[PDB]
């Protein structure tokens, strides 16, 4: 049995591994770094461009570019470099020997999937491949076939309802507010507090602060009043230099943009309102089941207390009789990958591959006929 | 002494004017814009609510909200503000106390919407009389024919109403909520699938302009779907271009195939043919030879050809079919309301202030239809 | 104009408007 | 209080103080404190220890300079307090601080503690009746007399672009970078070291700044100019010696548009302008291109307007009108706008009273601004 690779190209973080495994083998940020200085002589051991963790360690001098923005690959050369690093350097496997099950967010441009398939078949020459919706995989990981997945990662937050394995394409709701937007808002409020972060390298420091300290407030106004009237919520973080910086109310103002996009200037619904609207778009008979099987996914849903806040907000919006149950597994950050591995470990999935024969026969456009 | 005022309460564009005038003098979109950005300088734009051409001029500054959706008023405060603006100095400078009103409501609407509309138009505006009407009768009045089936496709609703010699069949009326605004929303989704995003409320009105300008109905769906299509380029207001491609013709097809948006409803052609067929047999031929189109949403390039093809497919073999339509379709309903309001017999159709004060909502239900 | 004559850093002998050519 | 308010445009490089009635800033001087270079303990040396304003210019060779403000943020608060007290001196404004209300100017997106401490200093050390802190970008449109525009204020310390449409500001569209006149001066010092000329001293920072002001132009085609033999314009030092600046004349200001040449991770002036325009709502964008207002000293570079127009043209959508309204008075546009604002009766309702600050505390100065 030739195991098929599973490569979740997240907007922020790329995960990769073999089908049937419990966790991804390689998990590295999806960044391409380049040296900043041009005129001066360059040292001995250097690369033209750094990828993944190598760019992260050397981020002090490098300037970082994310190939994927809002779930849309904008720099295909950089994404090709990321895939090359994933296959040859990290996984240490020949891409031509195994199929690859890539992932994409719903409602993305068609050209994105077409170019994905073209790059996989022409540059890498894989024997077959597949493109899967992230929410469907994350529902696969939770061991459910009915529920609503609110998967929120570095670039996009998409809500997908599914009933008994039957997706509902007309009820899917996508939002560009996720991750990177929260990191930028954290930069902004930090600048108001006094600590100025501007360079792309400092974006990683602000992201680490967001991961370590930030949390979702169950009641925003009460926590704001508590922060104003006391310093119990203040917490100190150590930068890579050694400087210690105190974060106060900004701990629970950065993730609050998830539930109030007006802070970010976008006139969009919050994640709770997006989930409620997606549920209400479904048929009346299945809505109850969705209320009982709301599943959180993606890395940006890892804030403490986000499950309680989402439960409270949906209970406020939803009818009183219906029972709300937000499912937030501890390992949900990798839930998009894990289900993909399950989808690659099934015996019935051997017919769902896009073989290279079919790609040559029909061209890239077959991705729109096979995958979704 | 006081000429009654005619207000066609469109979901997308409302048309107010005086009875007896040839065309609606005061037309403007049916939305309320509010300034999302923060005011910093003295002498900025005054007021936190922008309605009418002021909203259109400063559309980028504002966030838009639609008081009416699918022919039903959702935000009643905004609708009240809209009707108050209709009486304002900018458009139709009058006093609401003196002029009877002729408001138009889509057929088969909820009774509560009509009740609240009458309450607003009798309590907030102390009008002397009121009269609710459907779009179809007014369109027939405007065209000048008592006989015919009116298929009006507005921004919110699309309904077919057959009226034979001035007699309306209440049970044969057909209505679906898939209308021009739904086409615009579907076009926004397809443009997102193309690559261009218009998530802003203001940019939705750019998507609507794209729907108005660069969109057509292919005579046959699947042949056009199979064949490759040239990517016609559209110029956005800022200056940047967008290559639309298949979304040019895949968007308006929602009118004929509601299942594209997951809604299990009849198509516009199905609405028409079933509206004719629910009526008595002896009238059907006379209804097939008198089809009157209305509403802006029937102005798609090739709508007439596709509708004729669909009805010919669904209609009985060898029956005369002509799809009439006024030259200006947007103003047809208001012109009809004006022609109706000028009649002396319209005074008998009023719901007087004393009548509404005595009987209340029941009177509005007695004299409406 | 002369009200700004006494100020040090008033940059003169330059145009006050840099604009692209008008198009009909 | 009915007395004439005092407007103090707080520049990182040059502060401009005056009364609101005047059409121009009657008083203006560099924003630094000059101390004696040597630690003076003997008599007969430069007494006082604190040289501010033209006094520091009189004996500029012998002084060590220290700017209080860096990147639009006050660093040495004692020095800034000294500066503000010197504004209320016999030399400048010849008046008591307690009589007149005050209008400050501050860069956008600055730390809240900076504004809080500035208000505390102006309300405690000076017994000012009131205070108001405005952004310079809002004031530039007041000065120009127009209701809409994109203000690109490139001062000494901070370069920021702010779009305003019909008096409505877009807080999320504001762009801000720290590459400004002082950074151009530092790069000019580096390039003059490459010419073979040393300006190590802090006092010599002033004369390299003077060289920047005197002979430095922005070339539309830097490659062609570099290939072309330079004229090697001669500049007179204060002491008397001449220097041939050479190609550095066009290399130092080029970092404003293309900072990455020196490895600086910054957007560039044309980039921040264009991205501030593009981040705004689409329908406004064309008008935002049709009303671009320059401000700040760094916009006074020779040929700056032409190069900025070229960059905006090649970045903006094709066949879109661009109007870089560059008034001749752009150096003092911010103060003139502050004066026009303070003249209005509406300003009476904007500044915070001393009792209001005492009662509400710090948060008042945060909330009355917006
Ligand atoms: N423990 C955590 N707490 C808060 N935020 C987190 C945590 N872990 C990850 N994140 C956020 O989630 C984002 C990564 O999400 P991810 O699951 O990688 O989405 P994608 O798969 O689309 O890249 C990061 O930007 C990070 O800020
Ligand atoms: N030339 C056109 N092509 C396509 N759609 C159009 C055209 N003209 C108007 N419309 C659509 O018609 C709608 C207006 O319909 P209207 O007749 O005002 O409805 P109502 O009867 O509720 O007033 C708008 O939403 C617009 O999108
Ligand atoms: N003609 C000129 N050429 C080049 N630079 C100039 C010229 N005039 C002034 N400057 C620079 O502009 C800066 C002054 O900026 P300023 O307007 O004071 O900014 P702020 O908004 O902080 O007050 C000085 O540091 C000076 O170097
Ligand atoms: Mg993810
Ligand atoms: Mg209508
Ligand atoms: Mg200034």
């Amino acid at each position: 049995d030739i195991a098929a690779l599973v490569v979740d190209n997240g907007s922020g973080m790329c995960k990769a591994g073999f089908a049937g495994d419990d966790a991804p083998r390689a998990v590295f940020p999806s960044i391409v770094g380049r040296p900043r200085h041009q005129g001066v002589m360059v040292g001995m051991g250097q690369k033209d461009s750094y990828v993944g963790d190598e760019a992260q360690s050397k981020r002090g001098i490098l300037t970082l570019k994310y190939p994927i923005e809002h779930g849309i690959v904008t720099n295909w050369d950089d994404m090709e470099k990321i895939w090359h690093h994933t296959f040859y350097n990290e996984l240490r496997v020949a891409p031509e020997e195994h199929p690859v099950l890539l992932t994409e967010a719903p409602l993305n441009p068609k050209a994105n999937r077409e170019k994905m398939t073209q790059i996989m078949f022409e540059t890498f020459n894989t024997p077959a491949m597949y493109v899967a919706i992230q929410a469907v995989l994350s529902l696969y990981a939770s061991g459910r076939t009915t529920g609503i997945v609110m998967d929120s990662g570095d670039g996009v937050t998409h809500t997908v309802p599914i009933y008994e394995g039957y997706a509902l394409p007309h009820a899917i709701l996508r939002l560009d507010l996720a991750g990177r937007d929260l990191t930028d808002y954290l930069m902004k409020i930090l600048t108001e507090r006094g600590y100025s972060f501007t360079t792309t390298a400092e974006r990683e420091i602000v992201r680490d602060i967001k991961e370590k300290l930030c949390y979702v407030a169950l009641d925003f106004e009460q926590e704001m009043a508590t922060a104003a009237s006391s310093s119990s919520l203040e917490k100190s973080y150590e930068l890579p230099d050694g400087q210690v910086i105190t974060i106060g109310n900004e701990r629970f103002r950065c993730p609050e943009a998830l539930f109030q996009p007006s802070f970010l200037g976008m006139e969009s619904c919050g994640i709770h309102e997006t989930t409620f609207n997606s549920i209400m778009k479904c048929d009346v008979d299945i809505r109850k089941d969705l209320y009982a099987n709301t599943v959180l996914s993606g890395g940006t849903t890892m804030y403490p207390g986000i499950a309680d806040r989402m439960q409270k907000e949906i209970t406020a919006l939803a009818p009183s009789t219906m029972k709300i149950k937000i499912i937030a597994p501890p390992e949900r950050k990798y839930s998009v990958w894990i289900g993909g591995s399950i989808l690659a470990s099934l015996s019935t999935f051997q017919q769902m591959w896009i073989s290279k024969q079919e790609y040559d026969e029909s061209g890239p456009s077959i991705v729109h006929r096979k995958c979704f | 002494a006081n000429q009654p005022v005619v207000i066609d309460n469109g979901s997308g564009v409302i048309k107010a004017g005086f009875a007896g005038d040839q065309i609606p003098k005061y037309c403007f979109p049916n939305y309320v814009g509010r300034p999302k950005h923060v005011r910093v300088m003295a002498g900025a734009l005054e007021g936190d609510i922008f309605i009418g051409p002021k909203a259109e001029e400063h559309r980028g500054l504002l966030s838009i909200r639609y008081p009416m959706e699918h022919g039903i008023v959702k935000d009643w405060n905004d609708m009240e503000r809209i009707w108050q603006y209709v009486y304002s100095k900018d458009q139709l400078q009058t006093f609401s106390e003196e002029h009877p009103v002729l408001l138009t409501e889509a057929p088969l609407n909820p009774r509560k919407n009509r009740e609240r509309a009458a309450e607003v138009f009798f309590e907030t505006f102390n009008v002397p009389a009121l009269f609710i009407s459907m779009q179809a009768v007014l369109s027939l009045y405007a065209t000048g024919r008592t006989t015919g089936v009116v298929l009006d496709s507005g921004d919110g609703v699309t309904h077919a109403v057959p009226i034979y010699e001035g007699f309306a069949m209440p049970h044969s009326i057909m209505r679906i909520d898939i209308a021009g605004r739904d086409v615009s929303r579907f076009l926004r989704l397809y443009l997102r699938k193309e690559g261009y995003d218009f998530h802003s409320s203001s940019e939705f009105e750019i998507v609507k302009a794209i729907k108005e300008r660069a969109c057509y109905l292919s005579i046959n769906p699947q042949k056009d779907e199979t064949l490759e299509t040239e990517k016609a380029q559209y110029y956005l207001p800022d200056g940047s271009t967008i290559e639309i491609g298949p979304s040019r013709f895949r968007a308006p097809e929602l009118l004929f195939r509601p299942d594209l948006i997951g809604e299990e409803s009849e198509g516009i052609h199905e609405v028409l043919v079933f509206a004719i067929q629910k009526s008595d047999m002896d009238l059907r031929r006379t209804l097939f030879s008198n089809i009157v189109l209305s509403g802006g949403s029937t102005l798609f390039k090739g709508f007439g050809d596709r509708l004729l093809s669909e009805v010919k497919k669904l209609a009985p073999k060898d029956v005369k079919i002509r799809i009439s339509a006024p030259q200006e379709r947007l103003y047809s309903t208001w012109i009809g309301g004006s022609i109706l309001a000028s009649l002396d017999t319209f005074k008998k159709m009023w719901v007087s202030k004393k009548e509404y004060e005595e009987d209340g909502a029941r009177s509005i239900h007695r004299k409406t239809f | 104009d002369p009200k700004y004559a006494d100020l040090p850093g008033i940059a003169r002998n330059e145009p006050d408007v840099y604009e692209t050519s008008d198009l009909p």
